[PDB]
């Protein structure tokens, strides 16, 4: 019976559900897992890079990207939708800086990206299907470090610690167990890397992960091979 | 530009190109085959024993006596007694693959206690019969709440004024889930069989598996009852991540596996699979370890089995 | 049909007559040959000629003789036939209109010919399974080959596939000579010109041309035949029903 | 069923509507072209020769696209007319912009881009016409190209499209000399292959039209051979055939 | 157009045996029964004597042999193939002449149209003016007729009247006369019958013209 | 009663016509003469039971025992559908009669007088393997993996049945070889029958279905019964898609009987104890999921078309016996990216040899191979992809 | 019925028709690309043509600019359209900003084009895969690969088309810094990797070479013959 109520994004099922939106939410899973953690010292993003074969130089699997000098976006889903939404986020941050001569709040930028993702089939904007990608915006603003999760349905919500991607269900419980409100950035990094090792196919070693941090201070930083090895030494 | 072979051409083809021992080789090979056939012919049948009992156990006296007078009888299931007409019962018989007849039987104790609807031995010529022939999630939580509680203390239902009913449909690991719920009435996936099941049941939660012989079975069953059907109101489907991990652990306990196995990771890698599929994955991991010639199966072997059994750059 | 005749003669005669050649070559003997082509090209006629000029036991299955109503009888009949061929080896099994017994299989449902499909599977097994056939050659014939099950077309079950294209006007002249040899012709007659007047005509059409020319001769209580009668017979036999709206015809420039 | 639209990919990755158009080109009247160092030529059969039709147009399949270029169409009549007019427009647009005739490769590229756009965009059926272009330009002298319904073009020494294209191309491969063919030999070969491919009694001079493009005095000339010249060529070919038959006898 | 009647003619002018069968008779519910019936018919005709098998209505079985992607149509195709194979196969027949009639010769299989199996392909067109005159004479015979009748008008009036409907014209003119209490039919009686047989359909949505 | 195996003579290693092979064959023939002479010589060298026979019916019949009763009475099927409440003589073994056994009955009185344990349906007896195909694993080019899995499924569980026990893993008792039309599916079964010590049993799905009443299910019963009586055994069912297609509600009686036989087969696939089953199939989707359920068909071996290396190996295997010419080069034929089965390669080699013979030359050549490849294969538009 | 629509999702979350476009790509002649220290090379299989067919009208290697080349695998018409638009945008970017296009920029633009064509419902995806090899304005042997789904990655050496998997595995095994130390070992590696699919080695091979601050050069058939002779000599010597 679920074959006539999901031919279009603008068709309601008897349960009053947007099955196409639900289907895109399901599509979210295919991507590699990402974990973001908020702490009073900042926010940390760690993503399981999923190199399908070596000889692929790592600077093309962009699961963590930079939004302005104060936010980082972790992606899970279609690379095309990832690129489109990342471009929108960057353009919106720069436009807000140009207009109001300030730095957009993480909540505001996530809201703008969600506003772009809202337009499903509205004949007034031209995408026609949900953006099969889930994003984690971790940044620093006047309200202290913050982290937000946005899903294809345009819904965004604050999250002091969240995980998305293929290892979403298995990592959410680990985050719940290991999370106490007060940590340090190093503690969050260690916990996130431990969870990644728990829910990663490969042995966690130097490459195959990416780690980024935004702190009330130095701008968004991508940990290089040296720091990655240093942390992996005593995860 | 195509020619036809000549007799001299083919003779030259046969002789010219050949090692000097070709003819002898063919002769010896034909000899081999013919002699093998001759040996097969001359085998000599090994006398097929008739099943005769060891000597000194035969009597031949009871044998002669039974041969002289044992009156072999044919087997047939009675269908009706035509109400027995009080006297002159006039039973009806359905000699299988042969015919249906009517009979008075006689020589037995009581026209009614003889038989009603079950096997009987009809005499050869006069069809008078002589002898009465003898013959895990809410998917389990709900079933628990509807069976086990009205197993040790069903009287609570009557205490509260509710009638505790029977009859639950296990539509959907159905078999072993039902067995665990029992932890017994085994059933096979006709009217005589269900009648027999009625007799066994009524001298004591009947686990029907796969649920006009069959129509008569349904009629008698419905009349008797007013039970666990196993079609394939509680529903059964695949388990979630934690259920798959639990099944993996349950089935990998009995293996020479390595110390630590990421069963959570394997459950994540194995979606939409069944319990039988999980069993197959574990067994394939075992054969993979054996192929590798290593006594201890590892996570690598388990992952290889997952890939082989259950089963790209646009999603990272 | 010189090339086809000699190819089929290879496949059947050469293995049955002189297996030593294949033994020396070190190649397994050919087993089956499938004759396919448009109607009236000479498939069944060549089968008859082989049966007449072959000294091997010639068995013939024609049409859907193996499609028996009783359950599990076609397979039994096929097995018995192959047993009989083995008994009277060397054997040549002609099999006309295989697409009757055996075509592209279907998803077995309420609307599937499961019995015929399984009989065809039995035929497959007999042609190539365990205990491969010793001296049982098979000459299957069909009109449309594309629908035949790929299992049948598998080389080993059909070691050769002979096409029977319509004559190239030279085969047409030869067929006219063959079928008019017993015809009281008249001087000043050009069977060659008749052949050219017949384009793309099958051998059956040529035989019909001869028959209709004879019929026209009979019409005038005659024993003659002439270019007029032959031309009229060609026109009558090749009565092509074309399309005359000219718009459906000129849609394609 | 992966063939209800021109913009649908079958699970194997096949454009079934495009393939249907390519196959359906097989119904078009036979056309063929041969390249020679002296010049280039096309021959084409008239599918319908009913005696109640006029010869108002001195060409039915061969059109002149510009001063230095001609093309033969094979396919649906409406699409053929549309593409012919559009080719004329493209060539004259290039002439207006650059003040020099468009190279044949460039014209083929433009029209094939348009064909591909039709195969790719929305609810438009692919242009179901194949084309054979002949032209001259200062960059590659004489050229002959062949364009398919799917917007794919290739440069050929000699080729054939339409009815009996397989037989015609087989004969062209067998008989065509790679680099020592003159215009007369090309015409003889064209008549021979047309005779062996039409399979309609004798090759009547009225059931065929031939065009020849050659450079003369620095100016290209495309001549549509008259009935007299076609009659002469067919008569010469049948004389050669009779000589061969007599010698074989 | 009077083809079944021509078959009835043979059978009242043939010294040979006759076997009339219906194209739909060969079909059967059980697998293989259709082919068995075809083989039985042909073998019986071959063995008895010079015989004529009149398979009327052949289009019930012989239609173009498409893939058929099912069971029943494949059984029909097997009936057709058995018919082809018996008419011209390995075991050639002799003196088993066959006649078959159909209302639509286009759909028939191209293999059961091959000189050697169907080498005549006779057409039975709708009557021309001359055939209309002959039919009218033959029918109006054995019939009392008025002196004022002009069959020429009816014959000349261009229509699509077939032999069966010409017979119907004469028959209903006869019944109209009987009801009118008269054994000699008048021109009014025919005119009525001719109108009631032509049955010219009207009300055609006129924009089509 | 143990396995039955298949008698097979040793294999002469040299495939060339040489004195090694000649002497090996001569020794084989010497030993065959010895066997024949020993037989001849031995068979030349060589009351109470009489009354037992006299009491036993002269033309005694064979029936089936059912629901043994008492110690002297039992129900027996006459083998025509009917059954009788017969008696048992003291002659029979007793403590040996079980339901389904093929007992012997006095013709007239119909009294049990024998047991006839070796009663085998002629169909089962004939489908049992006696000879052994001379296709060892060496003849199979490529399919190295498939050979590995088949050995692990039907060979290791017999030669080294300790690895499975060490880790408490039950062996797979069912292997379905599914693939396109001709890739070695039957070759692997041939090689297994050749090289195995187990009782092989050839069958084809189109053979188990008989017409009279329930003889289909009865024959399946007999087949698996003998496969159990002998052990280890390997039952090779070729083209199982004859019976096993998607089970559907029957509209007739024959279809109901077919589904009944298939169900009887599935039932007999729950009689573990060591009787391996090897299904073969050209199209596996049509098979019912119940059969392919992962509890009765444990392994599914796909037989894909051969790659370049596999095609090369096949070509050397099938040309080893051919007097190849030095000019030949066996790469162009292979790597031409076109479908080519192992059967297709054998056909190519045979047609090439025939072409050389037609040309009157006993040595094949490159042009002969090219012509063979052109004329053997029978069956995307140009330019559309580059 | 979860198919035959570019803008419809399936339970697994797939875009089946763009996946089908990738499958269509998989049916094209093999094209390998490699990057060296100062040389970037593209090899492509030819598949040969009938003698009656001219060759200059068949192209699998096309220069998108002075410092960027493009190898192709997929549908030829889509190839022509994509290459034309890529050249147009290269020149347009040169106009907009007075700096030659970077390989990353141009490959991103091509990926965006494919993404735009696969977003909507009335458009068919460009069923092609492309390899962009070039030298950035600072000097670097960059190589990217773009798929029909609008996704582009950066590689060091990759093969697309029919023999993609086998040739990629061979490059995986036999790609090393010493194997690309100089500007001839890279070419030798390219012919070695293509020989597992092509037959003649010289008659079914086309090579294009880009050297820093030097225009593209297509290797002559005689040069290819000499190179394949060198590889054959090396193989026999190592034997
Ligand atoms: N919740 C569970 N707890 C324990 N074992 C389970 C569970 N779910 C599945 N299994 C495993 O599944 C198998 C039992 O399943 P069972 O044989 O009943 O099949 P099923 O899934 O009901 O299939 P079907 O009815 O379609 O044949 C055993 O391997 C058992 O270990
Ligand atoms: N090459 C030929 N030489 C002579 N006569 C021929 C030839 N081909 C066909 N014929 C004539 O055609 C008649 C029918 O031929 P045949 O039945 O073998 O044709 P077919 O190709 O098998 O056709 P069908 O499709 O009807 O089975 C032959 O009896 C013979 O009269
Ligand atoms: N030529 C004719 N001469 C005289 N009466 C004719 C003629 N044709 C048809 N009829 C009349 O029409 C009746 C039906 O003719 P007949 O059954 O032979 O036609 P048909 O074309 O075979 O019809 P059908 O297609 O319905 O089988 C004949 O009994 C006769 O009454
Ligand atoms: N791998 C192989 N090695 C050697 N010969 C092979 C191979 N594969 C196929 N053959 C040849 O093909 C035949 C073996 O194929 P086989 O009968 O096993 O195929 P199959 O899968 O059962 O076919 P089908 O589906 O058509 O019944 C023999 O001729 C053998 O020579």
């Amino acid at each position: 019976t679920r074959s006539e109520y999901d031919r279009g994004v603008n068709t309601f099922s008897p349960e009053g559900r947007l099955f196409q939106v639900e289907y895109a939410i399901e599509a979210i899973k295919l991507g590699s897992t990402a974990i973001g953690i908020q702490t009073s010292e900042g926010v940390c993003l760690a993503v399981e890079k999923r190199i399908t074969s070596p000889l692929m130089e790592p600077s093309s699997i962009e699961k963590i990207v930079e939004i302005d000098a104060h936010i980082g976006c972790a992606m899970s889903g279609l690379i095309a939708d990832a690129k489109t939404l990342i471009d929108k986020a960057r353009v919106e941050t720069q436009n807000h800086w140009f207009t109001y001569n300030e730095t957009m709040t993480v909540e505001s930028v996530t809201q703008a990206v969600s506003n772009l993702a809202l337009q499903f089939g509205e004949e007034d904007a031209a995408m026609s299907r949900p953006f099969g990608v889930a994003l984690l915006f971790g940044g620093v603003d006047e309200k202290g470090p913050q982290l937000f999760h946005m899903d294809p349905s345009g819904t965004f919500v604050q999250c002091d610690a969240r995980a998305i991607g293929s290892a979403s269900e298995g990592a959410q419980s680990s985050l719940q167990e290991v999370y106490h409100k007060s940590m340090t950035l190093k503690e969050a990094i260690k916990s996130s890397l431990i969870i990644l090792k728990q829910v990663m196919e490969e042995k966690l070693n130097a490459t195959n992960i990416e780690l980024a941090t935004v702190q009330p201070g130095q701008n968004f930083h991508m940990f290089t091979k040296e720091e990655l090895e240093e942390v992996i030494k005593d995860i | 530009p195509i020619r036809a072979l000549d007799e001299g051409d083919i003779a030259l083809l046969k002789t010219y190109g050949q090692s000097t021992y070709s003819r002898q080789i063919k002769q010896v090979e034909d000899d081999i085959q013919q002699l093998l056939k001759k040996i097969n012919e001359l085998t000599g049948i090994k006398e097929s024993d008739t099943g005769l009992a060891p000597p000194a156990l035969w009597d031949l006296a009871a044998d002669k006596q039974t041969l002289q007078s044992e009156q072999p009888l044919q087997v047939a299931r009675c269908t009706k007694i035509i109400n027995a007409d009080s006297e002159d019962p006039k039973y009806i018989i359905n000699v299988k693959q042969f015919a249906k007849f009517v009979v008075d039987l006689s020589d037995q104790v009581a026209p009614t206690d003889i038989e009603e609807g079950m096997r009987v031995g009809v005499d050869r010529n006069k069809y008078q019969i002589h002898i009465p022939l003898p013959p895990c999630k809410e998917q389990i939580e709900k079933l628990r709440e509807v069976v086990e509680t009205p197993l040790l203390h069903p009287e609570r239902f009557v205490n509260l004024g509710i009638e505790p009913p029977k009859g639950v449909l296990l539509f959907g690991g159905k078999t072993l889930c039902a067995r665990a719920v029992a932890n017994f009435i085994r059933v096979i996936g006709g009217a005589r069989m269900v009648r027999e099941l009625f007799e066994m049941a009524r001298t004591k939660l009947i686990f029907f598996d796969e649920i006009n012989e069959v129509q008569r079975t349904m009629l008698e069953l419905i009349n008797q009852l007013d039970v666990l059907m196993a079609t394939n109101k509680i529903e059964f489907s695949l388990p979630d991540l934690e259920g798959r991990t639990h099944i993996f652990k349950i089935h990998a306990r009995s293996m020479s596996v390595e110390r630590d196995i990421r069963f959570e990771l394997l459950a994540r890698l194995c979606p939409n699979s069944t319990g039988a599929e999980i069993r197959s994955v574990c067994t394939e991991a075992g054969m993979f370890a054996i192929r590798a010639r290593r006594k201890i199966a590892t996570e690598k072997d388990f992952l290889e089995a997952v890939n082989k059994v259950i089963k790209y750059m646009t999603y990272n | 049909l010189d090339k086809q005749i000699k190819e089929i003669k290879e496949v059947i005669e050469l293995p049955v007559k002189h297996p030593e050649l294949f033994e020396a070559l070190g190649i397994a003997q050919p087993k089956g040959v499938l004759l396919y082509g448009p109607p009236g090209t000479g498939k069944t006629l060549l089968a008859r000629a082989v049966a007449h000029h072959t000294d091997c036991t010639f068995i013939r299955v024609s049409g859907s003789e193996l499609v028996q109503k009783f359950i599990g009888e076609g397979a039994r009949m096929v097995r018995e036939l192959f047993v009989m061929a083995r008994e009277h080896a060397p054997s040549i099994i002609f099999m006309d209109e295989i697409d009757s017994i055996g075509s592209s299989r279907l998803e077995g449902g309420s609307g599937g010919d499961s019995e015929v499909q399984r009989t065809m599977l039995e035929l497959l097994n007999q042609l190539d399974g365990f205990e491969a056939t010793k001296n049982i050659k098979v000459i299957m014939a069909t009109n449309r080959i594309d629908i035949l099950d790929s299992a049948l077309l598998r080389p080993g079950r059909i070691d050769r596939k002979i096409e029977f294209p319509p004559p190239n006007e030279e085969a047409r002249l030869d067929i006219l000579k063959i079928h008019s040899r017993k015809m009281n012709l008249t001087r000043g007659i050009n069977l060659r010109k008749i052949a050219e007047l017949m384009p793309g005509a099958s051998g059956a059409e040529v035989k019909g041309v001869c028959t209709e020319a004879g019929m026209y001769a009979l019409r005038e209580r005659r024993v003659h035949v002439t270019q007029e009668d032959f031309e009229m017979a060609v026109a009558k036999v090749m009565q092509k029903d074309s399309e005359k709206n000219m718009s459906i015809k000129k849609l394609w420039k | 069923r992966y063939d209800s639209r021109t913009t649908i990919f079958s699970p194997e990755g096949r454009l079934y509507q495009v393939e249907y158009a390519m196959e359906a080109i097989g119904h078009a009247g036979t056309c063929l072209g041969i390249l020679a160092n002296d010049g280039v030529l096309l021959a084409a059969e008239r599918r319908n020769i009913h005696k109640l039709l006029d010869e108002v147009f001195f060409s039915e399949k061969i059109y002149k696209l510009n001063e230095d270029m001609a093309c033969s169409v094979a396919g649906i009549t409406s699409d053929a007319n549309v593409l012919t007019n559009e080719l004329r427009l493209i060539a004259q647009r290039y002439l207006l912009q650059y003040q020099e005739p468009i190279p044949c490769e460039q014209l083929v590229t433009a029209l094939c881009d348009i064909k591909q756009a039709y195969t790719q965009f929305g609810g438009k059926r692919p242009f179901g016409v194949s084309l054979l272009y002949i032209g001259w330009d200062k960059h590659y002298g004489f050229q002959l190209y062949q364009s398919d319904p799917s917007g794919n073009y290739g440069g050929w020494k000699a080729t054939c499209i339409g009815n009996n294209s397989a037989a015609a191309v087989s004969m062209l491969k067998q008989d065509y000399k790679e680099g020592e063919m003159t215009l007369k030999s090309a015409l003889a070969l064209a008549i021979k292959v047309l005779n062996k491919t039409m399979d309609v009694s004798k090759l009547s001079a009225e059931k065929v039209e031939i065009a020849t493009l050659t450079r003369e005095n620095g100016k290209t000339v495309i001549r549509v051979l008259k009935q007299k010249e076609v009659e002469q060529l067919i008569k010469k070919h049948e004389e050669e055939e009779a000589k061969a038959e007599r010698e074989k006898k | 157009c009077g083809k079944t009647m021509l078959a009835k003619a043979v059978a009242h002018h043939t010294t040979a045996a006759f076997i009339r069968v219906v194209g739909s008779e060969f079909v059967q519910k059980y697998l293989g029964e259709g082919p068995r019936m075809v083989r039985d018919v042909f073998r019986l005709a071959k063995e008895n004597a010079p015989a004529i098998i009149f398979i009327d209505e052949i289009d019930a079985i012989a239609t173009k042999r498409f893939d058929a992607q099912t069971g029943a149509d494949r059984e029909v195709q097997r009936i057709l193939l058995e018919l082809l194979n018996q008419m011209d196969g390995f075991d050639q027949n002799v003196n088993v002449k066959v006649i078959m009639a159909t209302n639509r010769a286009d759909t028939l299989d191209p293999a059961l149209l091959r000189p050697g199996r169907l080498d005549r392909k006779i057409e039975f067109p709708l009557p021309d003016r001359r055939q209309k005159r002959l039919i009218f004479s033959t029918i109006t015979s054995k019939m009392n007729l008025s002196e004022e009748v002009d069959l020429e008008d009816y014959v000349a009036r261009p229509d699509k009247i077939s032999g069966a409907d010409i017979n119907s014209i004469c028959q209903e003119s006869g019944m109209l006369a009987v009801r009118e209490n008269r054994y000699i039919v008048l021109a009014k009686d025919f005119e009525k019958a001719y109108k009631t047989v032509i049955k010219k359909d009207e009300q055609e949505h006129e924009f089509y013209k | 009663k143990g396995p039955d195996a298949a008698s097979k003579l040793p294999l002469v290693t040299p495939h060339t016509q040489c004195r090694l092979k000649l002497l090996k064959l001569e020794r084989i023939k010497d030993y065959l003469l010895m066997e024949e002479e020993f037989i001849r010589n031995q068979e030349q060298m060589k009351e109470e039971r009489s009354k037992v026979d006299d009491l036993r019916g002269t033309p005694m019949s064979v029936g089936t025992l059912e629901e043994i009763i008492d110690d002297n009475h039992a129900i027996v099927s006459t083998s025509v559908g009917s059954e009788h409440y017969v008696s048992i003589l003291s002659f029979v073994d007793k403590d040996l009669l079980e339901p389904g056994c093929s007992v012997l009955l006095n013709h007239k009185v119909h009294a049990v007088i024998g047991v006839l344990m070796d009663d085998t349906d002629p169909l089962v007896t004939v489908m049992k393997v006696e000879k052994a195909p001379q296709e060892t694993y060496a003849d199979i080019g490529g399919l190295d993996n498939q050979i590995q899995e088949i050995k692990e499924s039907v060979e290791l569980p017999l030669t080294h049945p300790e690895y499975y026990e060490e880790m408490g893993i039950k062996p797979p008792k069912g292997v379905i070889l599914y693939g396109p039309p001709g890739t070695g599916k039957t070759l692997l079964a041939k090689a297994v029958a050749n090289q195995t010590s187990a009782t092989f049993l050839r069958v084809v799905g189109s053979e188990l279905i008989q017409k009279y009443l329930g003889d289909g299910p009865k024959l399946v019963r007999e087949l698996f019964r003998v496969a159990e009586e002998h052990a280890p055994s390997i039952v090779f069912i070729d083209e199982i898609d004859a019976i096993g297609t998607k089970r559907y509600d029957s509209n007739s009686g024959g279809e109901r009987e077919i589904q009944r036989t298939m169900l009887e087969l599935l039932n007999q696939l729950d009689g573990f104890d060591d009787v391996k089953v090897i299904m073969a199939t050209n199209r596996i989707e049509t098979l019912d999921p119940a059969l392919i359920r992962p509890g009765r068909i444990d392994r599914k071996i796909e037989f894909p078309l051969p790659d370049e290396k596999t095609k090369k190996r096949i070509f050397q295997i099938h040309t080893s016996r051919m007097t190849l010419a030095d000019d030949v080069t066996l790469d162009d034929l292979i790597m031409a990216k076109d479908d080519l089965s192992g059967a297709d390669i054998k056909a190519i080699c045979t047609e090439a040899g025939l072409m050389a013979l037609r040309e009157r030359r006993m040595k094949v050549t490159n042009e002969d191979f090219k012509k063979s490849k052109e004329n053997v294969l029978y069956k995307t538009p140009e330019g559309l992809y580059l | 019925s979860y198919d035959r629509a570019i803008t419809v999702f399936s339970p697994d979350g797939h875009l089946f028709q763009v996946e089908y476009a990738q499958e269509a790509v998989k049916k094209g002649s093999t094209a390998v690309g490699v990057r060296g220290r100062d040389i970037v090379v593209l090899g492509v299989e030819k598949k040969s043509v009938a003698k009656l067919q001219d060759e200059r009208t068949v192209r699998k290697i096309c220069a998108l600019d002075d410092n960027v080349c493009m190898a192709f695998a997929g549908l030829t018409a889509d190839a022509r359209i994509v290459i034309n638009r890529a050249r147009v945008e290269c020149q347009s970017h040169r106009l907009t900003v007075e700096d030659p296009v970077t390989v990353e920029y141009i490959t991103r633009y091509i990926a965006s084009l494919k993404q735009r064509y696969t977003q909507s419902n009335g458009r068919r995806p460009f069923g092609i895969s492309a390899l962009i090899v070039g030298f950035d304005f600072d000097g670097t042997p960059r190589l990217y690969q773009t798929d029909p789904s609008g996704t582009y990655h950066a590689w060091k050496a990759n093969a697309i088309g029919r023999g993609a998997k086998s040739v990629r595995e061979f490059l995986e095994k036999n790609y090393t810094d010493e194997a690309i130390e100089t500007d001839d070992l890279t070419i030798k590696l390219v012919i070695k990797a293509l020989l597992e699919v092509v037959q003649s080695g010289g008659k079914n091979i086309e090579l294009a070479v880009m050297r820093r601050d030097q225009s593209l050069k297509i290797l002559n058939p005689e040069e290819i013959e000499k190179y394949v002779a060198e590889i054959e000599k090396e193989k026999e010597e190592n034997e």
